[PDB]
């Protein structure tokens, strides 16, 4: 199946569930990522939890079909199944993520920033306007090709909303999950949320390229999710000091509490930060 | 590092 | 300061607030491995949450001292410290961790598991003599040497008790968490906890080990958290099969939910799986 | 992977 035409090689990644390798095309010799996804759970899991995680996949790789195509999201090459394993093949991205980018260079430019959250803001209009919440975006889920263009992966916890739905799970990467999400486990009579969570998480990524952390950093994860929740942040010491007053204007539109008076993407791009007049 | 997580 | 007198490599790892590297001892020409600690979190923190930082960070190298000498823990060599980082320079471990040896290997042996259990339950012994608690045992976190040595590493959480001290924060890592922590974040009225979730996450490895994957290991928290609360796991289907019944027995003891009827180190290495008569 | 935490 997948053994009989691919060769495997190193691990470029892992995660709760799945193990990415590089690995090379028999046929052609050229080079992919695959990424291994257990359904079994490791070593075992009851079947309803199978199912739970062989029917998350199956909208993983739905969604990874529906957005094919765009420039600057990866591409999903061929598709494999038995009974506990998944194996999702994809172009290979040689010089990793954003994060590990962000590492090597501590702080990234405001100029550089531009550049980023340009493409990135593109991306996300995009999927909003076919109805579809990303529910994961960070650094590491963000790669980048050779000439150094931004590419969006892991649709793991994604979903294309119907007309009138709302979602009310709690996941993500726990310091950039939106408020709204938090709110919804201290409280079962909450309405839900939507597409307005990858807005808040959009602002921690570029308050995070900006001045090397993130916006709501704490030690204690109790008082982290307290921050969070009151939207407790703030622009300190010397680190801002070299940025303008308008990239500023710009994060803190992504970083307000109440959805309903969070910034959108095309509200976004139409800021003076990417230009007005 | 940072991985996710479902509740 | 640090890097007058070595010269830093590449990333081997990586933390919430710190990047491990590996690097060359200028004088001598040795390699060794660098945690660099921002206690200014990333680009900006409070001064109380640095000071905070601060304060783990030395409470981290005290019981690195403490513990120093022992043959299966690692040894910190020299410590360096700035109004923004911290150093501490650690002893190289070329074949990482036992978490990239379980992917490799996907499932261990009940003769190698055999092991590693032995060289792990006395070190573990050995702390709670002094009573010192790691509080974050897991995989990732004991590496391996050229002799395929266990070598227990990251004190970041630990704590040396006083008499009748307790513990009330919640922290580790999910999957690994005991249940008296989850339930001291639900109830403010709670006594605490101690030495015991120690063991706790020491069952989890057990069985990481031997079946491939995490005992409590589900797709949303909510439901896992709710699963380790209640102690609900599993033998499983074809997984376990091969298995003799005292292992089982052994990681049966581990995984008991109230802590005083909780198997200790010294119990645990008085089993029959270690041997008996 | 995962990463450890402080509530
Ligand atoms: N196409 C690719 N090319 C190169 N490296 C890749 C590629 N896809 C993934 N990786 C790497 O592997 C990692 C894991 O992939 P992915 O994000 O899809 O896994 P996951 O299990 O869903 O992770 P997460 O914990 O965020 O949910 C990424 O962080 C990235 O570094
Ligand atoms: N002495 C060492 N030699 C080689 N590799 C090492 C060494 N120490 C650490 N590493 C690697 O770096 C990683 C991070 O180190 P460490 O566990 O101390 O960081 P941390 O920030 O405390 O991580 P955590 O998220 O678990 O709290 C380890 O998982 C290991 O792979
Ligand atoms: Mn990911
Ligand atoms: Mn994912
Ligand atoms: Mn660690
Ligand atoms: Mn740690």
């Amino acid at each position: 199946g997948f053994y009989e035409n691919y060769e495997p090689k190193e691990i470029l990644g892992r995660g709760v569930s799945s193990v990415v390798r590089r690995c090379i095309h028999k046929p052609t010799c050229k080079e992919y990522a695959v990424k291994i996804i257990d359904v079994t759970g490791g070593g075992s899991f009851s079947a309803e939890e199978v199912q739970e995680l062989r029917e998350a996949t199956l909208k993983e790789v739905d969604i990874l079909r529906k957005v094919s195509g765009h420039p600057n999201i990866i591409q999903l090459k061929d598709t494999y199944e038995t009974n506990t394993f998944f194996f999702l093949v994809f172009d290979l991205m040689k010089k990793g993520e954003l994060f590990d980018y962000l590492t090597e260079k501590v702080t990234l430019s405001e100029k550089e920033t531009r550049k980023i959250m340009r493409a990135l803001l593109e991306v996300i209009c995009a999927l909003h306007k076919l109805n579809i919440v990303h529910r994961d975006l960070k650094p590491e889920n963000i790669l980048l090709d050779d000439d150094m263009n931004i590419k969006l992966t892991d649709f793991g916890f994604s979903c294309q909303l119907d007309p009138g739905e709302k979602l009310r799970e709690v996941c993500g990467t726990p310091s950039y999950l939106a408020p709204e999400i938090i709110e919804c486990s201290m409280n079962d009579n909450h309405p839900g949320y939507g597409k307005e969570v990858d807005m808040w998480s959009t602002g921690v990524i570029m308050y995070t390229l900006l001045a090397g952390s993130p916006p709501f950093w704490h030690r204690k994860q109790m008082l982290m999710l307290r921050m969070i929740m009151s939207g407790n942040y703030q622009f300190g010491s010397p680190e801002w000091d070299d940025y303008s007053d308008t990239v500023k204007d710009l994060v803190s539109r992504f970083l307000v509490v109440q959805p309903q008076k969070r910034y959108t993407a095309e509200e976004a791009l139409a800021h003076p930060f990417f230009q007005q007049y | 590092r940072q991985m996710s997580f479902r509740l």
